């Protein structure tokens, strides 16, 4: 009866990682800001937003191309594809690029944050810091946390325009479906504050989970170099189940 | 070090089933079954959309696949393969005398033995040898035409059957037919 | 014009680099197997498949979930949900599940194996095995490719039976539409050999690909406590590129 | 301490167990049978398309 | 009782009769 | 080598490419994919809903 004690000394420790987590949460955002603290979020948007502006790009148009492809392929044998261009663009702007746009986030500037905060703690660079008297938590970990917030929602609208674009491309100068018809299917049947407002709300909620989970595994190290990379998939693994547990529950409250 | 021979074991199995779950629980494999079939054909002047591996039907039942539709270009007329069953739709060991005594019956009457050319014995002794093998149940006067289901669905193949005397032997040209009809068909015959 | 200088340097280093990752593969493919190479593989495929089976059969169900939530609040306004079986059954077999998990075996699995060879690079464990005479890219590398491209394709299996059946639970048994409906507007639309093989060889092309990128990274890294952890988001976002770019062109092979 | 170490491995593994059979009967492959039902019979000259299973 | 046949029955009126007759 | 390693490497990405516009043909979306064609045409008075590549 080892294995059964060894495995519930597993998830009472990874419940009690949840609590440090929670409070370390509320030590953050319930303090007014450190002089200087503006010119560090500025940076910190070029880190985290403007270097994942070239992967979120790039595959947008992929799925794109996709969803312009096998939305065709079923809506030729009923013969209606006036709604073609309602389908692909109520694919993206509801459920896709909410979320597949946090799975590639969560890879590239998710787990590039914990590589970063943890050669921070290896390195001793964290300690130093503090015993000059300036708290890292504030200094440090701040600025990449409201970095991660604001730079997720504006990289999902990045991913929505592009998908619609690839997939008006396939559609309409490939397969040759009607151009006028294509963009007067969509202004019908998609609202905006029902359809692109619930799909910014969706991604606030993936992207505070994406971020504080990628900052606590980087602070919340054990200092070792084959310790860092071990905490590096255990924030893609987190972010990818958070994604899609929050998913189900977010798209049975806004549209049930 | 046997937690690793084993733990492979397990995860071999739940692929195991989550592959026997897809093949006969979702895609159509187990329902698709030709029980030595053999084949027909037929000739269209119409066909919009007869999808191959669609289905044929008697009364409303799957009794038939379709395989290929080429066209015929010295008529410039469709041809169609269809492999119906041997078991749903010909008459099996003990059956045979089935249609003998039905021969007999509505086909070897007397009122209607006097109405043809005369003889004794012409007629009745190829009621027992054309009879015997290569027959189905498709009385001859039976035409398949091209229907849909419901307004949305695919295109498969009705035989009506009626009357009938002699039956269709095997790999035989289905007499009549009827096309399909569309809007252009439609509208174009409502007047 | 330096910017221009660099950026061009910067693509020719990752032209090369994929001639080094071409000549490996070839290198591992064309050996008859050592002896005693299938105990290692057996015990590689406990480390890559079977700790990856937790995530994929839980995120398997989430997305089950939020397509028979989806499919139905569409196909109601249209009232023909007697193709909600359909719909749900050919999302997944031939696009979600392929796609999707292999955007989550990159993450578990695909870069754990980053930190593992690459964690033999930099402590010497590799230059110290070539010195007895055993050749580490059959030693070590092998066993670890060819239990990447076996447990990916047993791995969407696992995910679209799953994802089915969670459909199938809030499809019927929660918003009320008929059973046996569901279940017969499968075996009228779904072939196997066009529908469950191609959704099988979709996979076995991003197995390939998942596993050869997050082989080649962890073998040519830089040895360097934080020269291993740039390597493995340089893994997440070559594999996530690349399964959505072998989509588009295996989509338009397979339906089109 | 061991018996919370313990309570938490069964608590765990009894949710982890008991939800494949759930699992198992929601997919139809295990049961799926009325209560004490019977087979009556009748029969049509044209049924198109009346698949099996249908209500 | 149970295991019996019901025997009176109709079949199915399908469109290529029906819109064929509604003309 | 190094010279080696780039071109084992430019003739991977070329052959790339030309996968790419040999599946861009035959998935009919791109060239024509029928064989030996001769062309014909037509004076009508009303053609709605036609684009190109109808039946």
């Amino acid at each position: 009866m080892n294995t059964i004690a060894w495995l519930g000394r597993l998830v009472i420790e990874r419940i009690r990682g949840i609590g440090v987590a929670a409070l370390m949460l509320l030590q953050i955002i319930f303090s007014l800001p450190s002089a200087g603290g503006f010119g560090r979020f500025v940076y910190q948007m070029h880190r985290v937003g403007v270097m994942s502006l070239l992967i979120i790009t790039v595959s947008g148009l992929f799925i794109g191309l996709v969803l312009g492809l096998q939305g065709y392929s079923i809506l030729v044998n009923v013969g209606s594809e006036s709604m073609l261009g309602t389908m692909v663009s109520l694919t993206l702007l509801r459920e896709l690029a909410p979320v597949v746009a946090a799975l590639l986030f969560a890879g590239r500037a998710g787990s590039a944050l914990t590589a970063e905060i943890g050669s921070m703690k290896q390195s001793e660079q964290l300690a130093s810091m503090e015993m000059i008297g300036v708290d890292p938590l504030k200094q440090i970990v701040s600025p990449r946390l409201w970095a991660g917030i604001v730079s997720l929602p504006m990289l999902t609208v990045i991913f929505a325009a592009i998908g619609i674009v690839g997939g008006k491309l396939v559609g309409v100068d490939f397969l040759g479906v009607d151009e006028g018809s294509f963009w007067s299917g969509m202004q019908n049947n998609v609202q905006f504050g029902h359809d692109v407002v619930n799909g910014i709300i969706k991604s606030i909620v993936f992207a505070l989970l994406c971020t504080w989970i990628a900052v606590f595994q980087g602070y919340a190290c054990d200092p070792t170099p084959e310790g860092i990379a071990t905490a590096m998939t255990r924030t893609v693994v987190y972010s990818s189940l958070c994604v899609l547990g929050f998913d189900f529950v977010l798209t049975a409250v806004m549209f049930g | 070090s046997r937690t690793s021979e084993l733990a492979v074991g397990i995860f071999v199995i739940i692929f195991g089933i989550a592959l026997f779950f897809l093949a006969m629980k979702v895609s159509g494999l187990v329902g698709t079954n030709l029980s030595d079939g053999y084949t027909m054909k037929a000739q269209f002047d119409n066909v919009n959309g007869l999808k191959p591996r669609a289905k044929v039907t008697m009364s409303g039942v799957t009794i038939g696949r379709v395989d290929s539709i080429t066209l015929d270009p010295v008529t410039r007329l469709a041809t169609v393969t269809f492999d119906l069953d041997g078991k749903l739709t010909s008459f099996n060991a003990e059956q045979l005398k089935e249609v003998q005594k039905n021969a007999l019956d509505e086909l070897r009457y007397s009122s209607d033995y006097t109405q043809a050319t005369p003889a004794q014995q012409k007629t009745m002794e190829q009621q027992l040898i054309s009879n015997m093998n290569s027959i189905t149940s498709i009385d001859e006067d039976a035409y398949i035409m091209v229907a849909t289901n419901g307004l949305l669905g695919e295109k498969y193949l009705k035989i009506v059957p009626g009357g009938g005397l002699n039956y269709l032997k095997r790999g035989d040209t289905i007499s009549n037919t009827q096309g399909t009809m569309d809007l252009e068909d439609l509208i174009s015959k409502f007047i």
